[PDB]
């Protein structure tokens, strides 16, 4: 959690580091809540948000209301990407009707895919998504 | 008339803390339950259209005065998101469509219907809505409304993750600011849908009781009965007013000029 902090609060607006800040917000909340505004703040209207792994290694109702929120008029008033894959689906899933009003309806079918997935709890989901993540950079460690 | 504010919001797309309801979306849980909207005007408010509308930022109304509850279950099952999140406007907006649907100088009863989960700061909507204490060239705006209702926020979670998204806050400024519109936030904890029952269940005060009486009237062939319990004016305070009750008889008694 403190390394997705640093990596999300520093200068640069990485996909990835808003992802995880708003997922390890998960572990601190309502208490903990100033991660997950500034990741929700930060990637409200990102745009060019490279990501593909947030969708199901993100299980807390919080790391998808945060995005939720984003799409009303209240996180900017902007279009967002939330299909699974989104950062390769990114040149089939361009501006259209569905990234702003129908990425809304896919937000609410993933909070109520999640809230019927709400057997996975904080230390299940944190572990599938260290585990996703650990596939991933297996050889981008550095 | 009947007022129903479904949340269409993005923001009203999202579990409380962990879970929805009926362990689905939002709404799976309006399917399975409702909140007083239309219980109390099926029981006792039986001459009353309702406005199934689903809305945030614009008026996307489709249903006319119908008292259907159905409808209302479709409509707020079709509440899925939007564009927008504010309970005020939407309380407002609300209100609004249903006079307009229902019927305009039918009474209504309409509440705020919003997460506000937004955040202090650059989206605050409790800004953009509480807007009360200045503005004297623009006094007659449209709060308060051509129709008696007290838009109600509801709550129900822990008090400090109320007060760390000021939701309770908001709701007693705007309550102070409105004169009244919306009660004492008095609930915690995993509270099911009875403090929201309990601040929209308003909309059932034209009830009236079916009930009968008898009255004696001596011998004679010409007798007469009272009626039921009339409506309380300003004649003779006495001690205390009080409803009135079955009388138990009246006399027929002079004759003048027709």
């Amino acid at each position: 959690l403190a390394c997705f902090k640093l990596r999300a609060f520093t200068d640069n607006r990485d996909d990835m580091a808003l992802g995880h800040v708003i997922v390890l917000l998960q572990q601190e909340w309502p208490r903990g809540e100033n991660l997950f505004l500034k990741a929700v703040n930060k990637i409200c209207q990102q745009g060019n948000f490279q990501y593909e792994n947030f969708f199901n290694y993100v299980t807390n109702i919080d790391m998808l209301e945060e995005f939720a929120y984003l799409r009303t008029q209240e996180g900017g008033k902007i279009h967002l990407e939330l299909l699974p894959n989104q950062g390769m689906l990114i040149k089939h899933h361009t501006v259209t009707r569905g990234i702003t009003k129908g990425v809304k309806e896919d937000f609410r079918l993933a909070m109520e895919r999640q809230v019927s997935r709400c057997g996975e709890n904080l230390m299940v989901v944190l572990h599938r998504f260290c585990i996703n993540e650990k596939i991933l950079l297996l050889q981008t460690l550095t | 008339p009947t007022v129903v504010v479904m949340d269409v919001s993005l923001s009203m797309t999202r579990p409380v803390s962990i879970e929805g309801s009926e362990e689905y979306q939002r709404k799976h849980l309006a399917a399975h339950g409702l909140t007083m909207l239309f219980e109390h005007m099926a029981t006792n408010y039986k001459l009353e259209f309702t406005a199934l509308v689903v809305f945030s930022s614009l008026w996307e109304l489709m249903v006319p005065f119908t008292r259907d509850y159905n409808t209302l279950q479709e409509a707020l099952s079709n509440m899925d998101d939007y564009d927008k999140t504010c309970l005020e406007s939407a309380l407002v907006g609300v209100c609004n469509i249903v006079q307009q649907e229902w019927g305009g100088a039918i009474p209504c009863q309409v509440v705020l219907v919003t997460d506000g989960c937004l955040g202090i700061g650059r989206g605050s909507l409790r800004h953009s809505l509480a807007t009360q204490n200045q503005r004297s060239e623009s006094n007659r705006f449209p709060l308060p409304f051509p129709f008696p209702s007290k838009l109600y926020i509801m709550c129900m979670a822990n008090l400090e993750e109320l007060q760390s998204t000021d939701s309770l806050e908001c709701l007693e400024r705007l309550i102070d600011l409105n004169n009244g519109e919306g009660q004492i936030f008095t609930i915690d904890g995993p509270l099911c849908l009875k403090n929201v029952q309990s601040m929209f269940g308003k909309l059932i005060d034209l009830a009236y009781t079916p009930f009968h009486a008898v009255l004696k009237c001596g011998h004679l062939t010409a007798d007469v009965q009272v009626f039921p319990r009339p409506e309380p004016f300003v004649v003779d305070e006495e001690i205390d007013p009080i409803p009135k009750v079955i009388n138990t008889d009246l006399e027929i008694v002079g004759f003048i000029d027709i």
